[PDB]
C-alpha cells in the first residue's frame, strides 16, 4: 500500500509538516513548560534577594 | 537622590557635590575552582575561575 500510494503519502508529509512548521509560531501557548521553567527558576532566585 | 531596580539593590547615585550622577556595580565576585589529575599521576593543578 505504500508502493501504490508514495505520491500521496510524500504530499500529505510535506503538507503536514509545512503545517506544524506555521503551527509553532501562529499559536502563541504552544510553548508552557520551557517559559513556566525559566519563570521559575527566574522568580526563585529573585525571590531570595 | 539614589536609584534602585527590580531586586531591590542600589545601581545609580546622585553626588552632592556635583549635578552629575555615579553608577554603582560590585567588585567582581567568583567562585573558585582547582582542575586537577589524580595525585598519584601528577602534582599539578590549573586553577579556573567562574
Ligand atoms: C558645593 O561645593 C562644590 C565644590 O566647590 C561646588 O561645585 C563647584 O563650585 C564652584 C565654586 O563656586 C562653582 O564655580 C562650580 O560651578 C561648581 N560646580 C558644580 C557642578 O556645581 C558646588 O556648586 C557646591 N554646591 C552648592 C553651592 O550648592
Amino acid at each position: 500500500v505504500l508502493y501504490e500510494n508514495q505520491k500521496l503519502i510524500a504530499n500529505q508529509f510535506n503538507s503536514a509538516i509545512g503545517k506544524i512548521q506555521d503551527s509553532l509560531s501562529s499559536t502563541p501557548s504552544a510553548l508552557g513548560k520551557l517559559q513556566d521553567v525559566v519563570n521559575h527558576n527566574a522568580q526563585a532566585l529573585n525571590t531570595l534577594v | 537622590q539614589f536609584g534602585r531596580d527590580i531586586a531591590d539593590t542600589t545601581d545609580a547615585v546622585r553626588d552632592p557635590q556635583t549635578l552629575e550622577i555615579l553608577d554603582i556595580t560590585p567588585c567582581s565576585f567568583g567562585g573558585v575552582s582547582v582542575i586537577t589529575p589524580g595525585t598519584n599521576t601528577s602534582n599539578q593543578v590549573a586553577v579556573l575561575y567562574q
